[PDB]
RNA sequence: AGGCGUCUGGGGGGAACGCGGGGAAGUGAAACAUCUCAGUACCCGUAGGAAGAGAAAACAAAAUGUGAUUCCGUGAGUAGUG
RNA sequence: AGAGCCCGGUACGUGAAAACCCGACGUCUGUCUUGAUGGUGUUCCCGAGUAGCAGCGGGCCCGUGGAAUCUGCUGUGAAUCUGCCGGGACCACCCGGUAAGCCUGAAUACUUCCCAGUGACCGAUAGCGGAUUAGUACCGUGAGGGAAUGGUGAAAAGUACCCCGGGAGGGGAGUGAAAGAGUACCUGAAACCGUGCGCUUACAAUCCGUCAGAGCCCUCGACGUGUCGUGGGGUGAUGGCGUGCCUUUUGAAGAAUGAGCCUGCGAGUCAGGGACAUGUCGCGAGGUUAACCCGGGUGGGGUAGCCGCAGCGAAAGCGAGUCUGAAUAGGGCGUAUCCACACAAGAGUGUGUGGUGUAGUGGUGUGUUCUGGACCCGAAGCGGAGUGAUCUACCCAUGGCCAGGGUGAA
RNA sequence: AUCAAACUCCGUGAUAGCUGGUUCUCCCCGAAAUGCAUUUAGGUGCAGCGUCGCAUGUUUCUUGCCGGAGGUAGAGCUACUG
RNA sequence: CGGGGGAUAAGCUCCGUGCGUCGAGAGGGAAACAGCCCAGAUCGCCGGCUAAGGCCCCUAAGCGUGUGCUAAGUGGAAAAGG
RNA sequence: CCUGCAUCCGGUGAAGCCGCCGAGUGAUCGAGUGGUGGAGGGUGUGGGAGUGAGAAUGCAGGCAUGAGUAGCGAUUAGGCAAGUGAGAACCUUGCCCGCCGAAAGACCAAGGGUUCCUGGGCCAGGCCAGUCCGCCCAGGGUGAGUCGGGACCUAAGGCGAGGC
RNA sequence: AACCAUAGACUCGGCGAAAUUGCACUACGAGUAAAGAUGCUCGUUACGCGCGGCAGGACGAAAAGACCCCGGGACCUUCACU
RNA sequence: UGUAAGUGCACAAGGGAGCUUGACUGCGAGACGGACAUGUCGAGCAGGGACGAAAGUCGGGACUAGUGAUCCGGCACCUCUG
């Protein structure tokens, strides 16, 4: 029989435009050009979803380093002391505690300093 | 494309025109032209072994007998006087299902001529029994002579 | 690829056809023995009825198998082994 | 339209009982002076075609 | 020969179907002269509702066989030919 | 607004002035009965530039090859029953027939027209080019080419009347179910152009997005003036990241090409008992029907045909063997495959006995392939048949045209 | 309005070893630019390289040890030719 | 990597290598840079441990520790020779 | 999408379209809900597809920028008073000025067919507005014994009874 | 070289045009690559929107390059073939 | 050491001498490398020979180049056909 491509294409095109709503220029009015930037947007979202881990870790490390330097001890030595004491709390916890509880941060720093070895330059 | 009218010339020059470079006025790409692969006249006749068809018919009738859907009538209604009301009453008394098949010998006409009008009834001569017809109806009513002729012919 | 291929650069078969051929149809004495337990007289008509050879074709019997039942044989040609087997089986065979 | 069988192939090949394909060897028709005796003797007779080209030949003979 | 008088017939048209002639080039052979395309397109002279053909100077091969012509299915893509 | 019982009609019955054609029943036409039946020996007949022969060409599978038969042309040119021609040159013996004159219905091929019917065929860019002014308008002096244009509603009841206005056009009031039905009239999408509302931007180097992300605004709950919540939405100041799509390319975001946008139209199908391969169903040492008959019907008959049943050998042939060959002497092909039992070397395997015993063939799904143009579309050029010397070239018959002023041969 | 062979209908969907285009989804596996040949080099046949199935299935590969023949790197010249 | 053609020239060409990669491969590293170094993407997580390279700020981490050299922005362009 | 079979929905609103709210690992789905509409649709299991677009300097129809930019088709050039009417530099009357005048004038044949006159209006056209028109509407209009042709005669040429 | 007039070019009124067009809030110095970057790295400059002018660049627009080669046509010449 | 090079030959494959045509017929267990067909060697059997008393060797030339498919046709012979 004779069949007319009426609904099949229009369904996909309606959904494409509905998802694409909110862009700039022709990209939000012309279907043909739209889906290209749809693919680009999805790819960028996929990439930055993974990059988020590194970005948040970067922010947390920066904040912890600032807090430690303010409290008069280096970040590397602080982490070494934490490792020696065997406390497994995470960088996010240290950052949140530092922004919230300076007294607790100072107590932890003192614990780490006490747990530090005698000489960091020893060949051991 | 080769059978529609017109389109015998190259519409214009080849190089220098600058528009789409084309060859014929009724090409499939133009509107109103022919179709690439259009349906063509053909025949759907199919070969089927006689043994296959006979086995199918025998199985159908065997199942109908197993489920007890066969009845035998000496004659439909008093002859020489067609009357649909009597036939309808008799069929209703016999069975109440929507659809039923009635087979009557060729040399008799009154029964068929009286039972033709019922919506759920189909008439068929005993010599043309077929699997589709038996399956379509729920029950089959056999005339005595027709049944005897069929059994004799098939057993011979 | 332009190069003359195998079907182009090989010799032909060796001989001709001899359209005056006269083929027969083979019948096995072992098959006859297996099919005719009680024995007796055999012929083209009953052989065709049993469906051992084509009906219009010429008939010839071969004696590859072993025979142990008396039978009377009517055919068009015979082989030495079949003749000896039939004779030793206490039967007789004739040729048209 | 019934299939066409190539004339040459069916004229230059033969089928055995079980289905193998056979042919004859070439380089024999003429000019065999310098050829020693064992030459033609080995070069005589039939032979089964190599399995490498079997697929193509079978198609030709059947068509 | 030619010329007068009087009767009988014909000049064109029609979508397809037939009969007898004439009759092309693109293209395959990875080219191409032979071939094939094809006796196709087209043309010519022709009538009908159908036409043409038709009453063995026919096959086969030792069977005491068939018995005008026409049209289909097999006979086989085989016996051959290039 | 989906009707067996509202209307048109369907089942069934009837029914014609005139005419048509068919068939059957009636004067008339004509051969024969001046003639028919079975025998015999003798004298005459059975289709002329024909048959045959020689040369040059056609079409039969036969593409001049040994060339049978038929036939076109040119030369030569035969006989009448113990005559003549045919059985692929030809001879002999057999077998069939009687050309050189004419008619002959039935089995078959097709539809410009008319009557009656059908669609797992199309529904206005499809469908015949043509649902309307149709081979019209239009283009070309010619052959010729060749267009787009349906839907108001149940009826027009097509908006009286009043007002703004020249009208066009519009607002009230009425018609009607609707006037979001007002002859531009069903349902009304996208490119496109708007008015109103909310947010944001005038120190900024962006294949224009994403992940974070304050403020503002809208909203759903619980708690009160606004503050949280396993809450949603729009906006986004600001930070990180970030070299379009398809073709063809070893190699490209490219400055290698295609794309203005939008809605439609455009592409691996069909035919054949074809072939190979692969699943599926019956039958089983059988399977299997064409063409054709009888059935409004897909059903029932129809043994003419094709494949396995034994192979080897070019053959005369033979056969569980067979060809090569002087050779049981080795080899090539075959006896389904296997196990067991004996004999050999253990040159790898072969040679002899007994068993289970072999599976092919029709329909059909799917991949490929064969012949038809076979995924889609794309030129310079060839032949056949027709059309143009009103411009442009040349010639033919017949008219018209050249204002004024100098130079001075016989 | 076009002439190193005019224009229209047909043969005609003339034919291309050449340029271009071929659309809905997911699951598994996963290539080559090498050799031979070619009126052959931008074409194409076969081989190797992939996938599915069938049959025998470790026969594939790495390391240790053992039996094997080469004529390079090196080196040498009263050991041959320079 | 071992070679030929070349002026021991080319981002040149022609060979061999159970050789790597790209081609048919994202991430991180070297500013950008397919053929270099590490490393083989079933999907989600506001979790830990590391190779290559880095730790003055741009930009995450040491203006780290101990022993020596540099007067030239050598560091952050190259040879005969002085 | 069309179909065999068995079912259910529908003037108490069936088909598309535009939203909200949601849902599946995909091509997407909703017998969950809102506006428009008015006449046929869905599920289950079989059979057949002209069955799925972004690109071929593709084709039919509609619409974007350059753009309210260039031009408004010569070698003469208009001005004034009055009138008509809603509108006048482009229409009518009157008065000045300029141009042509071997033509920018008066006619024949060829060439077109109603462009000629009267009366009506100005949504189509005139490259702008138009009361005007070579716009259209309705009616009317073409008068030969002597003018040009035929009934008078012939050429270059065409047809061609017989015939070759 | 200077000056003067005519028709445009300029503002105002009316009608209203075409080629092209993947996208745009389209800088530059030095670099980086298919070896010549508005669209990539570092760095410098730069209020938003318009109008009249100049044309170096945007490999600007025009015709699937005529020059070269491959493949296929056409015409022409002859002691190339038929 | 016939005909270039290499591999070899001082035991001969260098040369000399006597006899003689195995430069046969019918066969071939198995291997060599090759995409295809072409190419190479071979132990051993039978007939009838050559050399040598015997054991024993001989299916051309110390080895590797001296060549060419298909189709069509000619010539001799044959226990094929007709
Ligand atoms: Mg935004
Ligand atoms: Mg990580
Ligand atoms: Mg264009
Ligand atoms: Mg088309
Ligand atoms: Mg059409
Ligand atoms: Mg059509
Ligand atoms: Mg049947
Ligand atoms: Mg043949
Ligand atoms: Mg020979
Ligand atoms: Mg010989
Ligand atoms: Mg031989
Ligand atoms: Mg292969
Ligand atoms: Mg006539
Ligand atoms: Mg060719
Ligand atoms: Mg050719
Ligand atoms: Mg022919
Ligand atoms: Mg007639
Ligand atoms: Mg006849
Ligand atoms: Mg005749
Ligand atoms: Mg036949
Ligand atoms: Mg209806
Ligand atoms: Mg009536
Ligand atoms: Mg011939
Ligand atoms: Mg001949
Ligand atoms: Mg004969
Ligand atoms: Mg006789
Ligand atoms: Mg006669
Ligand atoms: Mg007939
Ligand atoms: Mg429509
Ligand atoms: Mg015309
Ligand atoms: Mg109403
Ligand atoms: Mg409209
Ligand atoms: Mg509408
Ligand atoms: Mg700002
Ligand atoms: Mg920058
Ligand atoms: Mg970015
Ligand atoms: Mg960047
Ligand atoms: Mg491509
Ligand atoms: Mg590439
Ligand atoms: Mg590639
Ligand atoms: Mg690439
Ligand atoms: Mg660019
Ligand atoms: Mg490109
Ligand atoms: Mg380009
Ligand atoms: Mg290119
Ligand atoms: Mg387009
Ligand atoms: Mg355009
Ligand atoms: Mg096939
Ligand atoms: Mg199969
Ligand atoms: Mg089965
Ligand atoms: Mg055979
Ligand atoms: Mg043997
Ligand atoms: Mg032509
Ligand atoms: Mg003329
Ligand atoms: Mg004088
Ligand atoms: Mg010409
Ligand atoms: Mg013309
Ligand atoms: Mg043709
Ligand atoms: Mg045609
Ligand atoms: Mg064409
Ligand atoms: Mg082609
Ligand atoms: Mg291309
Ligand atoms: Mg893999
Ligand atoms: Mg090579
Ligand atoms: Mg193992
Ligand atoms: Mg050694
Ligand atoms: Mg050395
Ligand atoms: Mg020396
Ligand atoms: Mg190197
Ligand atoms: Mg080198
Ligand atoms: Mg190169
Ligand atoms: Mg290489
Ligand atoms: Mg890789
Ligand atoms: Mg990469
Ligand atoms: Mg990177
Ligand atoms: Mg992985
Ligand atoms: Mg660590
Ligand atoms: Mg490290
Ligand atoms: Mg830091
Ligand atoms: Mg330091
Ligand atoms: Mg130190
Ligand atoms: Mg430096
Ligand atoms: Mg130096
Ligand atoms: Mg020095
Ligand atoms: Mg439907
Ligand atoms: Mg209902
Ligand atoms: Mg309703
Ligand atoms: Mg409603
Ligand atoms: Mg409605
Ligand atoms: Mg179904
Ligand atoms: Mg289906
Ligand atoms: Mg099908
Ligand atoms: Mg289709
Ligand atoms: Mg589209
Ligand atoms: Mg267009
Ligand atoms: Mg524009
Ligand atoms: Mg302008
Ligand atoms: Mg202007
Ligand atoms: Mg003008
Ligand atoms: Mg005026
Ligand atoms: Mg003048
Ligand atoms: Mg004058
Ligand atoms: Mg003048
Ligand atoms: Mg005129
Ligand atoms: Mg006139
Ligand atoms: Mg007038
Ligand atoms: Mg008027
Ligand atoms: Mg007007
Ligand atoms: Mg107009
Ligand atoms: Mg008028
Ligand atoms: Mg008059
Ligand atoms: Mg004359
Ligand atoms: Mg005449
Ligand atoms: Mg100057
Ligand atoms: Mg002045
Ligand atoms: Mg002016
Ligand atoms: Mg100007
Ligand atoms: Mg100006
Ligand atoms: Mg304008
Ligand atoms: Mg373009
Ligand atoms: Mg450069
Ligand atoms: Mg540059
Ligand atoms: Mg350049
Ligand atoms: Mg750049
Ligand atoms: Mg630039
Ligand atoms: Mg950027
Ligand atoms: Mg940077
Ligand atoms: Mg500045
Ligand atoms: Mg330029
Ligand atoms: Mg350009
Ligand atoms: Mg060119
Ligand atoms: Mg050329
Ligand atoms: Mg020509
Ligand atoms: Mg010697
Ligand atoms: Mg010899
Ligand atoms: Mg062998
Ligand atoms: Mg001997
Ligand atoms: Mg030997
Ligand atoms: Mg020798
Ligand atoms: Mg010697
Ligand atoms: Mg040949």
């Amino acid at each position: 029989a004779r069949v007319k491509r009426a609904l099949n294409a229009q369904k996909k095109r309606r959904t494409v435009l509905k998802a694409s709503k909110g862009y700039r220029g022709q990209r939000s009015r012309l279907y043909r050009k739209a889906k290209e930037q749809q693919l680009h947007s999805l790819t960028y979202a996929y990439r930055d979803r993974r990059a988020r881990k590194g970005e948040f870790r970067k922010l947390w490390i920066s904040r912890i380093n600032a807090a430690a330097r303010a409290n008069d001890i280096t970040y590397n030595r602080l982490i070494q002391g934490l490792k020696a004491a065997g406390v497994e709390v995470d960088r996010k916890n240290l950052a949140e505690l530092a922004v919230s509880d300076p007294a607790a941060f100072t107590a932890l720093v003192d614990v780490a300093r006490a747990a530090l070895p005698e000489d960091v330059n020893a060949p051991s | 494309r080769g059978e529609v009218s017109g389109g015998g010339k190259k519409p214009y020059r080849q190089k220098g025109t600058g528009r789409a470079r084309q060859g014929s006025t009724r090409a499939p790409q133009f509107t109103g032209g022919g179709t690439v692969h259009g349906p063509k006249p053909r025949d759907y006749s199919q070969r089927t072994p006689k043994k296959m068809i006979a086995a199918a018919l025998r199985g159908a009738l065997s199942d109908r007998a197993r489920n007890d859907r066969i009845h035998a009538v000496t004659e439909l209604v008093e002859g020489q006087t067609p009357s649909t009301k009597s036939a309808k009453t008799f069929l209703g008394t016999l069975t109440e299902n929507k659809k039923v098949l009635v087979v009557i010998g060729r040399t008799d006409e009154v029964g068929a001529k009286s039972v033709r009008n019922l919506p759920g009834v189909h008439v068929i001569s005993p010599d043309q029994l077929n699997t589709y017809d038996v399956l379509n109806a729920d029950d089959v009513v056999f005339s005595v002579e027709a049944l005897n002729a069929y059994i004799s012919a098939n057993s011979k | 690829g332009g190069q003359m291929p195998i079907h182009m650069r090989l010799p032909k078969l060796k001989g001709f056809k001899n359209r005056f051929r006269t083929e027969y149809q083979v019948v096995n004495v072992g098959d006859i023995n297996k099919a005719f337990p009680q024995g007796g007289t055999v012929g083209v008509d009953e052989l065709v009825a049993k469906g051992l050879v084509r009906k219009n074709s010429l008939v010839k019997v071969l004696g590859d198998g072993k025979l142990t039942v008396k039978v009377d044989v009517t055919a068009n040609k015979f082989s030495g082994s079949a003749r000896e087997a039939i004779t030793a089986a206490g039967g007789s065979a004739t040729e048209l | 339209p019934k299939a066409k069988t190539h004339s040459g192939a069916s004229k230059r090949f033969r089928r055995t009982g079980t289905g193998k394909i056979v042919r004859q060897k070439a380089n024999r028709r003429h000019l065999l002076e310098h050829k020693p005796t064992k030459r033609t003797r080995r070069l005589d007779g039939r032979t089964t075609v190599s399995a490498a080209d079997n697929s193509r030949i079978n198609k030709l003979l059947n068509g």
